């Protein structure tokens, strides 16, 4: 058969990932421009939301060295790839769990609806890639919203998860943090309540 | 905004390391036990950030000057350079390449590293750059030393540099580690050996590149990176 | 009624596929984690149904005629024939052989298959017969097409026909899959690769059999089946 | 050593097993004669019983595409191997799980006692072989009866299972379906309460 | 109008099949017995039609849709794609590629084919396209079945698709046949064996191309075509 | 020596060539635009002529499944390569033998004189490539005209044929079909009167 | 693919074939029972006929060392395989051309009509196998009869010969020899009028 050049193989991001990719989180000096956890400035259109979560291993213990990358549509359902710290909104961001701060946070807007390749609407979601010591190739997941039950039930991606009880692992829980709208999205890498991870 | 106009060759997850590789002890509790759920590519997966207008500092790619506290870092001066292409051999221009590493003694500048080998006051161990219009990147740095770690009772990482590459989409994004030609620690390392196929391990070994060295100044290593092949959509929804 | 008068050679469960073969994703949650418990052969295990008195329809072995809704099925006309023997080389006569498959386009006539390739109005996909007095069976059918399936993101079964064979006892009964000589999908398939030994995989590949073809009509494939060796009891209870 | 011809290796029966072996369940027309789940005609000797059960995977979810073959002695402890739809009793039968409820049923008689090869009586049992998508080689088990406690405690096959707790997984529970005597035999392929599976 | 500005590398008529290959019976009376007469290249031979201004229908390259009589054709959905280059490796852009084939059962939609395998009411068997600016072509179709034919008493063509390629001149124009990776009929065919060199036969075998497949939709094969090398004239008439 | 990439090897066009290249003749519906046998619109410059012929095998029997491609200069000695059904004249065309009578036809103009690469005029000619079942690589020939005797006698291509008798095989015979000027060009693949075929 | 034991390869019967297979024709002493050229004794039902012929090589010269075997139905269209010199009819015989007698002869009856495997009637025919020095594997042909024109035109075997003019090579010419019905069937191995030979 036709065999292309093989992809460079993945390796773990290791325990010191923050020194390269989360400098402030590493407690190290930062450069003038950093890619971090504020996707939306106050002026961005849409519903401003705080996202937060903890990451657990197969023994139910906190993962205190996680690094997360996120990719989401703006409030109008458009992906914005022109990354610039001057933008009121960026579709991409980074966050981390650390020894001092075991709960990651993101400051963003709720993403608008995006159609899949067949033209079928997907429920509002944030794409997440999870890296850490012990993770040899990053884990892909999606964060959906518990206040989008109708859309979630019809999402062509959620519906590829064979068991309804596993779909529930991808649904973030709405709360309020200091009077502001928030959602908690905890990830369980292994075992009871294991978070659905995707391949694509 | 970004558009869905391309597809990416599916990953070979037996070429990559598997999640559960128990000789690398931390993988035991940090590997999913359920199968990954395959999903078709949509605009969510086939787009990603472009960093053309991220503002880079003058020395962001030069680890000999980017942690300057009154002198040069101690250790083997080297250029690390290479090309990013996709599996079809197409260069990946204007893509973000980030790297980080220990100093010449295998010590990381992170509070969690308490290895007794000293920090170097003029070394930080962090770089970034964009590939140029032909897909080439280059860093200047110190060759990192092997780093002992609490896995088995006498385990030492080969000299290594972590790499992160964005590529055209979140589907192409990769973190990996570069190793150095001839390092006798490579065959012994349980993290290297998370990769089952020996030909895949060879893809992570940077080669001494005398052609690219500055005489009486610095040596050079070459490390090429291959991201998932990108193709146009064809015959979809019809 | 049946009697206990024979013993069957113990299975090699490293020749067969193991239960847990995670690249075949559905095996992860459908594989026992405890060891199988070995038990000695008794009349319960060394006997089984014989189907000599089952009533077969005229076209039960002929998939070109057994789902006739006004014409012939579209696709590659083939005979699939072979012999069922045990491990000692003894023919297994008057034994039930059942088979089922997708149509020429890899679509199954099953309520749960929604692959977009069309059903064939003159193809059902099920056959059965008994081996003759010398152990031989014969079916006529259409060569099935590869079938995509939701395992990895771009997984395709090789062309295959499912087989079930009863044999002399419940200890011999087997379900397996026949593949076709030369199919480039065979080395890629995680279901094929559930079998760890490459020589065992080869035993599932039917060979083109020109000697058995009907010129200007149909080609032929040969697929021989080996059931557990049967021997008389000896030196038991003494 | 002496090496015979290798046995043909097993493969999964796949999710479409019912096309070939359970035609009605596939949604398909049946042939004149089918091997199915009614082992006993109404006037077969013995105690007429319904057997039923559900099959669970390692996550506790129903296996809706199971296929089961059964082999049992008649009420007089005789194995009837001359399969025939006209027989008062067939020792062999087939069943499958409904896709909606995941429940299989079998209509039979309670099997009589048969001796093992050493002449020791085995408790009344039905031999089962389980096939499905995800199962690479079929799983052998036995269904015993909870109202045969005395015989069960002496069965030379049950006593080969080292742990009493695991012996319990093979004991079907007497119940009533539509007012008629039944026994429920659930199978757990993996994990908590995992059913004992045999090699022979 | 066209001009004479190039020369084409002379054909190797021992790499091509010879005219007289008697195992292909029809060649016996349809092969010249006199030697070909060599003539120098002139404008007559070094020019030819270009088809950039031919009007193609929307589905001309798509055999799944171009004979639509109420449904999809039955059989193995495949993309057949590749590149047309010359012997110097130069792509041949904007060139006419035509193809034709039997249906999934080896039956041709031609008044002279009376093979008993049925026609498919939604399959015609003809495609055409132009290569793109980089030399690439693409068709979508059904994998054809082997076709029995009246040569020897039990002769069967391997699965094959006929190709015609125009190229830059009448000197480059070629008709050939594509065969499929692994087909056990290939070594047996007297038409394949009209080519004496086994390495030349291999050049006609399309390879399974999973990278180009549409998951849950269609597989893909890759078939690259090499036309005679084109060079500029040099040192002529002096 | 220098060895380039090998050319893709030829194979016979087969008995069903018309499915792909002569759709009407296969018995099949045509597409909007087809490349066929009418090279000249009625008002193309030059002398409008019919060409026709039959093709014979080595036993003297008609080859009823021939397929022919032709390439010729226009009346002004220009090769028109920008193929277009709207052109007054196309230098390229296709034809095929009728299965009943084995006769092909072409509607064109008499081609003007073109020079060879050394600047020597060639007699008026039409380049032909012949394909069929039984023909493993197509046969190249040229059709010249019997009313161009003076030009023919001086043609540098005809003069490369060593024997005068063989040169005669390339000379089409003027005739009249339906009262209109025509030239008949029969091809004999093998044996008595075998047509000269070229390599270039 | 499946490869059986290869067939033993043929070799020429050589110039001395008659010493083994045509003893009288070799002018050598005969054994008590010989297989020869009288298929029918006078008492056989059907139309008694004399067959005769000469065999020619590619230069048109007589083959004077041929050996022929024939196999035909009786007058009722039945093949009689129980060979016995006591039979009024045998379906099998042998003849030869020699230096003294260059024209072979057979004494037989006209065969009845036999259906092919699809149930379609074949025209009356005698199956012939031809052996000689220079013939590496024997040549199979059929002798049909010129007074069976209607049947011959509809014979599914004759109709597999693509050219009508080659079918004529298999048609024997009725004559009278000493007041008795005869047919001449000459065979031309090679060249002009070459006899059709079959593979099966
Ligand atoms: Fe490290
Ligand atoms: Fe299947
Ligand atoms: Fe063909
Ligand atoms: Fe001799």
């Amino acid at each position: 058969p036709i065999e292309l050049l093989p992809e460079t193989p993945s390796q773990t991001a290791g325990p010191y990932v923050h020194i390269g990719l989360a400098l402030e989180a590493a407690g190290n000096p930062t450069r003038d421009q950093e890619i971090w956890n504020r996707l939306a400035k106050p002026d961005a259109p849409g519903e401003h939301i705080l996202l937060l979560g903890q990451v657990y291993d197969g023994n139910g213990h906190l993962v205190r060295d996680s690094f997360l990358e996120v990719w989401q549509a703006d409030a109008n359902g458009e992906y914005q790839d022109a990354y610039n710290l001057e933008n009121a909104f960026n579709s991409f961001g980074r966050t981390a769990t650390t020894f001092d701060a075991g709960e990651w946070t993101l400051h963003t807007v709720k993403p608008g609806v995006v159609n899949n390749a067949a033209g079928v609407p997907m429920a509002p979601h944030i794409n997440i890639s999870l890296f850490a010591r012990g993770i040899n190739i990053h884990l892909h997941t999606r964060l959906y919203f518990d206040d989008e039950a109708q859309a979630n039930a019809k999402c062509p991606v959620l519906n590829l998860i064979e068991q309804p009880q596993r779909r529930e692992t991808l649904i973030a829980k709405r709360c309020e943090v200091d009077g502001k709208t928030a959602y908690r999205f905890d990830i369980r890498i292994q075992g009871e309540g294991e978070t659905v991870f995707f391949d694509f | 905004p970004a558009q869905d106009n391309s597809r990416f060759v599916i990953r070979d997850r037996n070429w990559h390391p598997k999640a559960l590789t128990p000789d690398y002890k931390t993988s035991i509790a940090r590997s999913p036990r359920q199968a990954l759920v395959s999903i078709p590519q949509s605009i969510s997966e086939t787009t990603g950030p472009n960093f053309s207008h991220l503002g880079f500092g003058a020395h962001d790619h030069d680890l000999l000057l980017n942690f300057n506290n009154g002198g040069l870092p101690i250790g083997e001066r080297i250029i690390v350079a290479g090309r990013v292409v996709d599996q079809y051999g197409k260069p990946v221009p204007n893509t973000l390449v980030e790297m980080w590493q220990a100093n010449a003694g295998g010590r990381y500048r992170h509070k969690n590293d308490r290895y007794l080998a000293p920090l170097d006051p003029n070394f930080g161990g962090v770089g970034r750059c964009l590939t140029d219009s032909d897909g080439y990147y280059s860093f200047r740095t110190i060759k990192p030393g092997p780093a002992p770690w609490r896995n088995g009772p006498n385990d030492w990482r080969p000299a290594h540099i972590y790499f992160g590459i964005s590529g055209p989409s979140i589907a192409t994004k990769l973190i990996t580690q570069l190793y150095f030609e001839g390092d006798p620690l490579i065959p012994m390392c349980p993290i290297v050996k998370s990769i089952a196929n020996p030909e895949a391990v060879q893809q992570l070994i940077a080669k001494l590149d005398m052609n690219n060295a500055n005489p009486m100044d610095c040596l050079a290593y070459r490390f090429d990176i291959v991201l998932r092949g990108q193709r146009k959509t064809h015959f979809e929804n019809c």
